[PDB]
Formats: structure tokens, C-alpha cells, sequence
């Protein structure tokens, strides 16, 4: 089964993914910003 | 007229520079005549005035533990005063010599 | 010495590999965050910051460790290496910081809230190891010295232990007041849960404060006196008399606090106990007799054993004959007074009748109202 | 090697080279997140760059082993968050909060015109100097070179010399257009490019 | 600046003493100023280092 | 009895030159 | 572990109590509170003299001042301070100062009675009054002589 949320950001942390901050740089639209 | 005669500007500046002097040479005296009583306050606190303004505050070193040094001194400088004051050097005086030294 | 810390972890990782909870490619991940941290610890510079993070660190792969463990095992506990490892690892990492770092308090505490929680993992011998080396290198903070106390009667319930532990703290502090206003709040508290298990025992079927109280005084005027005083003794006789002044004024604020405290328990008779204390500033104390030199104290004095008979019964309760014997009280002392302490003193009876009593009171059905009215009027 | 970290490390803008090489990432990070939500309260625009730049996640995040498009996409982000950063040089946490992405990102190293561009008004403030002595500067501010860790600022005829550079004009001219598009101009940008766009005739 | 400000001087104190109906404002003094300090703004913003130029080789090109 | 290291938890010598 | 003094007073009497080789009420509670009860604990002291004192209060330690402890003794007061691990311990010259000078006028009995400073000092400030009355006083003259 897929794993919770809780695990999810605690799987995050100890493994130090950072796939989620990349995906937020890849969204980051600069019109939307200013 | 009264507003511009320019003896009082000479007057007032070699006054001035002779207040420094007699000033400074009280000061000495108060350091090393309550320094008899206290002589590290000399090292810690510089100026005259708040040099001084202590010992109004404060008569005697046993003072220190509940006077309040805030208004002269800085947090950090009135806490060493008062560590001073426990482990201090100086030999106890008479209420007679503390009221003229005030 | 960073290698052998690292080969330690190998055997907990070979079993989460073996249960198949974390892949070697996870595993791998977790062995770099712990290798850069140990660098970290055994480096020069090293701060206790450096600690905590790994305490969360690990910590955190404890949670993670759980979660996989009813994700995927299925199970409670796995009866392998890992479910003690990661525990006995933090554990580790709290003797080396506290070791390190003997003066920060706060990871101390940390240390004893952590194992604290986890009692079954932890036994109540080895929070006294830690407290008595805590102890050990801070005899003289007051905190530490109440907190093994209060855990040792609250969680253990031992007041033997817990009452050894003032005795020791008070022979390294006298001079705190705190801890003898602790150590008499243990005393009764001891007090009050021994009547009410008595009661109980009915149901189903104190003087040793006072005299820590008395011994609390003289310990603290003596060391209040050392001190505004330095290394020497006071040539003048004035200054002298000074000195007995702010020792008296210092010493009655710790014994009006007791009487504060006695209100508390309501189990005690806090009238024989106030009496007690009463009793004790009548005597004259360092050459210095209260109703001549400080009146002000002395009025406060008198202001208590007036209302002493008085105080503790309810608005309901309120018997007549209690007031006149309050109120004769307050006559004999007008006697012995001089005009300017009977005016403040008739001031503060007449408040304190008014505020407590008449002002609770209904005036129209009551018809001892009428009798409190006509005496405050006499006052 | 350890001799390239240290270098790389050193370089700060809140403090001095000794104490930057004993800091770590972590403890910029949290003086860089309180000092956003101060930003993020003056201005709500700033609070956009906590969900990107000023990440938890971002303290593992490595720009060296990332490829070029993910490349782009960081550069973008710190193109927008230097200007907005313009006009607010002035205050302190922005200095706090530009130490992050200085010692993280190495916006010193390869965002160089970007953040140069950004503080070209603030060159008698104290912050343009720190900026000078940690930033190689490009082949056309070379005239700022001797500037650099040097007691004196930069004198206004000097900004007339660098400014007015015409394959810099059309440099600033993207620049102030990528302002004009965005409407991040402010007054002092606007006076200090026309003061200079006067004495631009140089 | 000393040699600018004590010509200056000059000019404030003369008008101090030698005005009969000097007004009390200290204008001429208030403009003596302005010229002092836009002498040292000039002066101070004079750099004695010569500025280094864009240096702009022409490097060599060879054909792929 | 109340506790607060749980609540702490969460020159002179140098002569003048000519 | 380390039991800082309460303050001025009881360091000048444990300094005393050292002195002729006394244990101290707060000696006692420091060596109570770390040497085991236990076949004997075996305590590092300098001197011999306060050795007898020692196992009278606690049977249960014996104590050792040969070379081997005395060159550990002299190792603690070479680096000082810095064996303390940051522990407050202040520090331990001026503590010595206002010690030393206590333990000194304490045997000596020295009185502030005897102190003549205050007549040398009323002296030195009389005659400089006499000098600033007459120097100000004069000023005075000439500032309302003018008018």
C-alpha cells in the first residue's frame, strides 16, 4: 500500500529528496511573481 | 548693545577650559578617596560624572546587592560593579567619612 | 575515531535491508546524513547544536522506521536489532554531548525529558545516574535539586528518597530561600496526603514544617548577614544596627511568604501553624524588639492575629462570639499603640471587615449585618 | 579540495571571512528564513520565494550536480527575487536574507551581472562594497576593479565611465526593461539611471 | 579644504565684524558653506588612481 | 513543588621616540 | 564536580579552615556528595595535615599526598581555569587578590580606627578650595564688576 502523507514528509526529510523543490523551481512562473 | 560685545566669548572660553581643569581635579580625588573604600570602580567606570553619580546612589559597598545602577550604567557594566562590590578590596568607612565623600 | 562510530551502524542497517523496510539505495542515503554528522561531532569546533540535530536526525528515522514497520511488515515490533537500535543510538549521542558540554543546561534536560518518556526503554536507575552526576557538576543550581525531588515523588512516589534530596540540597544551599520554600511545600504535601489517605481508611472501613520553617530563618539570616557584609566584620554600630534592619526586613518578607503558603492547605490547622509564626516574631531577635524600632512590620503583625481567629470561616459560618473576640483583640492592642498606628491600623480592620464580610452580605435578610455595621462604626 | 570550499565558503555578506568558514549552511538558512517573513510582511511577494528558494529542501539542493534545464529554472528564480531585492537594499533583512542564496547558490560567482546590476544605485552604500571584495567582476564593470577592497566607494564619475558602456547600455537597457515589463522600477532606480542618463553622454 | 575653509572664514567674519547692520541670521556664512562643501564634494569625488579601462582583446579566431 | 530546568527543556614599558 | 563559595565571607573562613587543616561544613557536603561510600577510596590531597581530618569524617577514605599526587596537584593549578570546561568559575587571580589581603588583615586585626588616610585627603582637598574659592570668587567680581 502507498505510504501516508506523514510518512511521506518524514520520508522527505531523512532522505533529503529534493524532486518537490525542483518541481516548484520548474512551475515558477516570473509574470505570476511580479 | 548687551548682545554683542565679544569680552564675554574670551571670558567664557577660558572659563570654560579652567572648569575642565578644577572638575578633573575633584574627580581624581573622589577616585582614589572612595577608592579607599571601593578602589575597582576607578577601572570599570571612567567618566566623572557617572563615576560620581554611584556614590550618590550608593554609599557603601553593601549597597551594591539592591541599589540599582541602570540610570548611570549599562546592564553589562553595573553587573560588574556589583560582583566587585562582594569580592571588593577596600576596608569599611564611618557614616561621618561617607557623608562627606557624598 | 569516526570509522568505528560508523561501523556500528552496519548491523542495525543489515537487518532494515533484511526486513526489506528501507532499500540499499535508502540505506545508502541515511549512512551519508549520519557520516557527515559524526565528522561533525568528533570535529574541532563542534557545538551542541551540532548534537541536538542528530538527536532529531536519528529521531526522526525512528518515526520513519514504525510507519514502514505496519506499512509493509505488518507487525508491531519486528524482534530484530533495529527496533533497539535507533533508541540505544540516541541515547549514545546524549552521554557524549552532556560529556562534551557539561554546562549547557538545556541539553541536560533534554536528556532526561527523552528518557523520562521512554521509562520502560530507560529504568528509574539510570535517571539517577544522570542526576547524580547532573547534580554532581551543579550543586548549587536549586532548579536541579527540586526537579529529581519532585520526580522521584510524583512519578515514584518515594518521599524517603525525595526528602534526602533537600536535606543534601539544603546542606550545599542554605542561603536559597527557594528551596526551603520548596522542601516546606513537600513537608506538607507529604502531610496532607497522609490525613487524606486516613480519611479514606475512615471511609472505607504540621509542626516538622514549623521547624523547618524555624531552622529556614536562622540559616538564611546568617547567611544574609555574610553577605553586605565582605570579608569583615562592620566597625560602625550604626551601620551594625543597619545591617540587623535589612536582615529583619529581609526575614520577615520569607516569613509573611510562609504564612501566604499555609493558606493553601486547607487540611491544616493554618491558624495553630500562623499562631506559630506569630509566636515567633513576639521574641526579640538580634537585639531588636518589633513594636519600638520597625512599628510598620509590628502593625502587620498585630493585623494578622486580630483577624487570625476570623479569617477562615465563610460568610455563612460567621459566628458573633469569634468577631467580639476579634474585635477585643483589636482593643487591647489600641492601648499599646501610639496615635498614628491606631489610625492606620483602625483603617485596615475596618477594610478588611468590609471587604470580607459586609460587602458578600445581604443587608436586608441578615440581621448580623446590622451588628458588623454598628461595630465598624465603632471602629 | 578543501582550499576551494574555504574560498568558496568565506564569502559573505553579513559576516567576515573567519566566522563565514566556520558557519554552516543551517544556521544561514534559519537566520535567511526569519529574515524573509520580515520581508514577506513590507512586501507579500516574498513569501512566494519560501516555497522555492528559501526551502527546508533547499539546504540539500546543489546546483553542481543539477542539469542544465533545472539550471534555468534556478536562475529564473533568482533573476525575479534580485529584483524585488532592488528596493529594498536599504533594509537589513534583505542583506540577511541575499546571504543565503550568496553562500548556497553562489549568486556571487555566476549570477554576477544579475546581482551587480541590482545594487548599481546603492554604489556609495556599504553593502556595494561588501558585494565588491566577494564578486569577480565581469569584463564590463572593469572599472570597478579598483574599487575593490578599498576604503574609498565608488565616486559618482566613475559610475559615468561604467554606465554609459554601450554594449552595457544595451546590458542595463534589458535590464531596466526587464523592470519596466514587470513594473518593479522605483524612484531611485529611476533617478539614479537618469542622472546617469544625462551624464550618460560619456 | 583647510585653505579653502579658512578663506572662507575670512569672508563670514568680516561681515561679522565689520557689518554695521549685520542681521542675526548667519546667511553669509549659510552660503560660504555651500561653496565649501561643494569643494569637497568635487575634491572628494576626484580619484588620484587612474580607472582601469574593458579590456578588449582581439582574440584569435580560427575557422571549424 | 515547581521546577523551571523542565520548562528550560522546551605600551606600559615602551619609551617615547626622538 | 565544583561547589562555588556562597560568597566573601565564607571563603576567608574556609581559607582559614584550610589553613590549620580543618574540614569545613562545606567540605564535608562536597566530599559526602561525590566519594563513594564503598575496599578504600583513595583521595588526591596536598596537604598531610588536613589527611587525619578527612578519615575522621569519613572512615571510609584514605587519603594520599606522595610525589604521584602532588605532581597531579600541580598539574590542576598550572592550567586552571581551562580544566574547568567553562564551568563559572570566575577568576582565579582576583579572586586570590581580595582573598589574600582578607586572610592577611584578618591575623593582623587591622582597624579602619587607625586608618589616617582621610586626614592626608581633607588636607590635599582643603587648600584646593581655598584656591578654586579665590580663583571663582574673582571671576565673579569681574563678570559683575562690567556691569
Amino acid at each position: 500500500p502507498p505510504p501516508d502523507e506523514e510518512e511521506q514528509l518524514l520520508a522527505k526529510f531523512v532522505f533529503g529528496d529534493t524532486t518537490d523543490l525542483q518541481e516548484n523551481l520548474a512551475k515558477f512562473n516570473a509574470d505570476f511573481i511580479f | 548693545s548687551a548682545d554683542k560685545v565679544d569680552v564675554m566669548i574670551i571670558q567664557a572660553i577660558a572659563l570654560l577650559d579652567d572648569l575642565d581643569k578644577e572638575l578633573n581635579t575633584y574627580a581624581m580625588r573622589c577616585k582614589e578617596w572612595y577608592g579607599w573604600h571601593f578602589p575597582e570602580l576607578a577601572k570599570i567606570v571612567t567618566d566623572s560624572v557617572a563615576y560620581a553619580r554611584i556614590i550618590l546612589t550608593m554609599g557603601i559597598r553593601s549597597k551594591a546587592s539592591e541599589t540599582d545602577l541602570s540610570e548611570i550604567l549599562p546592564e553589562e557594566i553595573e553587573e560588574r560593579v556589583k560582583t566587585a562590590a562582594e569580592v571588593s578590596m577596600g576596608t569599611e568607612i564611618t557614616q561621618t567619612d561617607l557623608d562627606n565623600i557624598n | 575515531k569516526t570509522r568505528y562510530y560508523l561501523e556500528q551502524c552496519i548491523p542495525e542497517m543489515d537487518d532494515l535491508v533484511e526486513k526489506g523496510l528501507f532499500t540499499k539505495n535508502e540505506v545508502s542515503l541515511i549512512m551519508k546524513k549520519r557520516t557527515d554528522f559524526e565528522h561533525r561531532l568528533n570535529s574541532r569546533g563542534s557545538s551542541i547544536n551540532d548534537y541536538i540535530k542528530y538527536i532529531n536526525y536519528e529521531s526522526n528515522v525512528n518515526k520513519l522506521r514504525a510507519k514502514r514497520c505496519k506499512r509493509i511488515l505488518q507487525v508491531k515490533k519486528t524482534n530484530s536489532l533495529s527496533d533497539w537500535s535507533i533508541q540505544q543510538r540516541i541515547g549514545f549521542i546524549y552521554q557524549r554531548g552532556t560529556n562534551k558540554f557539561p554546562q549547557d543546561l538545556k541539553f541536560w534536560a533534554m536528556y532526561l525529558n527523552y528518557m523520562k518518556a521512554r521509562g520502560n526503554q530507560t529504568s528509574y536507575k539510570k535517571i539517577h545516574n544522570i542526576y547524580n552526576q547532573l547534580l554532581k557538576l551543579h550543586p548549587t543550581n536549586v532548579d536541579i535539586w527540586i526537579s529529581c525531588a519532585k520526580y522521584e515523588y510524583e512519578v515514584h512516589a518515594n518521599f524517603k528518597s525525595c526528602r534526602n534530596i533537600f536535606q543534601n540540597g539544603l546542606r550545599f544551599n542554605p542561603d536559597v530561600p527557594k528551596l526551603w520554600y520548596e522542601y516546606v511545600k513537600f513537608e506538607l504535601n507529604f502531610i496532607t496526603k497522609l490525613i487524606n489517605r486516613r480519611k479514606v481508611m475512615g471511609l472505607i472501613n504540621g509542626d516538622i514544617a514549623l521547624t523547618i520553617f524555624d531552622v529556614c530563618m536562622k540559616t538564611l539570616g546568617k547567611h544574609y548577614i555574610n553577605k553586605h557584609k565582605g570579608y569583615y566584620a562592620i566597625s560602625d554600630s550604626k551601620m551594625n544596627i543597619e545591617l540587623n534592619k535589612e536582615t529583619l526586613n529581609y526575614l520577615f518578607s520569607e516569613s509573611l511568604r510562609y504564612i501566604k503558603l499555609f493558606d493553601e492547605f486547607l487540611d491544616l490547622e493554618r491558624d495553630y501553624l500562623i499562631n506559630h509564626v506569630l509566636q515567633f516574631w513576639k521574641n526579640d531577635m538580634y537585639d531588636l524588639s518589633l513594636r519600638k524600632d520597625l512599628p510598620e512590620l509590628y502593625l502587620k503583625t498585630v493585623m494578622i492575629d486580630i483577624t487570625l481567629n476570623i479569617r477562615y470561616m465563610p460568610v455563612e459560618k460567621l459566628d458573633i462570639d469569634q468577631l467580639q473576640l476579634s474585635v477585643k483583640k483589636y482593643f487591647a492592642y489600641i492601648s499599646k499603640l501610639d496615635s498614628a498606628s491606631v489610625k492606620s491600623l483602625k483603617n485596615e480592620y475596618r477594610s478588611y471587615l468590609q471587604d470580607n464580610y459586609l460587602k458578600k452580605m445581604n443587608a436586608e435578610d441578615d440581621p448580623r449585618y446590622k451588628i458588623l455595621d454598628l461595630i465598624i462604626s465603632k471602629l | 579540495d578543501r582550499k576551494r570550499r574555504q574560498k568558496l565558503h568565506s564569502a559573505s555578506l553579513i559576516y567576515n571571512s573567519k566566522t563565514a568558514a566556520t558557519q554552516d549552511y543551517d544556521f544561514i538558512f534559519e537566520n535567511a528564513s526569519k529574515a524573509l517573513e520580515e520581508l514577506s510582511q513590507i512586501e507579500p511577494k516574498f513569501a512566494i520565494f519560501s516555497r522555492t528558494l528559501f526551502s527546508e529542501s533547499s539546504i540539500s539542493l546543489d546546483r553542481n550536480v543539477q542539469t542544465k534545464e533545472e539550471i534555468k529554472d534556478l536562475d529564473n528564480a533568482i533573476n525575479a527575487y534580485l529584483l524585488l531585492a532592488s528596493s529594498k537594499w536599504y533594509l537589513a533583512p534583505t542583506l540577511h536574507a541575499t546571504e543565503w542564496l550568496v553562500r548556497r547558490f553562489q549568486i556571487h560567482v555566476k549570477n554576477t551581472e544579475m546581482l551587480l546590476l541590482s545594487t548599481l544605485n546603492y554604489y556609495q552604500t556599504p553593502v556595494f562594497k561588501r558585494i565588491l571584495s566577494i564578486i569577480k567582476l565581469p569584463p564590463l564593470f572593469n572599472c570597478l576593479s579598483n574599487f575593490v577592497r578599498s576604503e574609498k566607494p565608488p565616486t559618482a564619475l566613475t559610475m559615468i565611465k561604467l554606465f554609459n558602456d554601450m554594449d552595457f547600455l544595451k546590458l542595463y537597457t534589458s535590464y531596466l526593461d526587464q523592470c519596466i515589463k514587470h513594473n518593479a522600477t522605483y524612484t531611485n532606480q529611476l533617478l539614479f539611471t537618469t542622472c546617469c542618463f544625462i551624464n550618460v553622454v560619456a | 579644504i583647510a585653505r579653502v575653509l579658512a578663506a572662507k572664514a575670512a569672508v563670514s567674519l568680516r561681515y561679522d565684524a565689520l557689518a554695521e547692520d549685520r542681521d542675526d541670521s548667519g546667511d553669509i556664512g549659510l552660503e560660504s558653506r555651500a561653496k565649501v562643501e561643494n569643494r569637497l564634494s568635487q575634491l572628494e569625488g576626484r580619484d588620484l588612481r587612474t580607472t582601469p579601462k574593458v579590456v578588449r582583446e582581439a582574440k584569435k579566431v580560427e575557422m571549424t | 513543588l515547581e521546577t523551571g530546568f523542565d520548562a528550560l527543556a522546551n605600551d606600559w614599558f615602551t619609551l617615547p621616540k626622538p | 564536580s565544583f561547589a562555588p563559595f556562597k560568597g566573601a565571607a565564607e571563603a576567608l573562613e574556609n581559607a582559614n579552615d584550610i589553613s590549620e587543616g580543618l574540614v569545613s561544613e562545606s567540605l564535608k557536603a562536597i566530599l559526602d556528595l561525590n566519594l563513594p561510600k564503598a575496599k578504600n577510596i583513595t583521595l588526591a590531597i596536598s596537604d598531610k595535615n588536613l589527611g587525619p581530618s578527612i578519615k575522621e569524617e569519613f572512615p571510609y577514605v584514605d587519603c594520599i599526598s606522595n610525589e604521584l599526587a602532588q605532581d597531579l596537584i600541580r598539574g590542576v593549578r598550572l592550567h586552571g581555569e581551562k580544566l574547568f570546561k567553562g564551568l563559572q568559575s570566575g577568576d582565579l587571580e582576583r579572586a586570590q587578590l581580595g582573598l589574600g589581603h582578607a586572610y592577611s588583615r584578618a591575623k593582623v586585626k587591622f582597624s579602619v580606627q587607625k586608618n589616617d588616610n582621610h586626614i592626608i585627603q581633607a588636607i590635599a582637598l582643603l587648600d584646593q578650595l581655598d584656591k578654586d574659592i579665590n580663583t571663582f570668587a574673582m571671576r565673579v567680581k569681574e563678570w559683575y564688576g562690567w556691569h
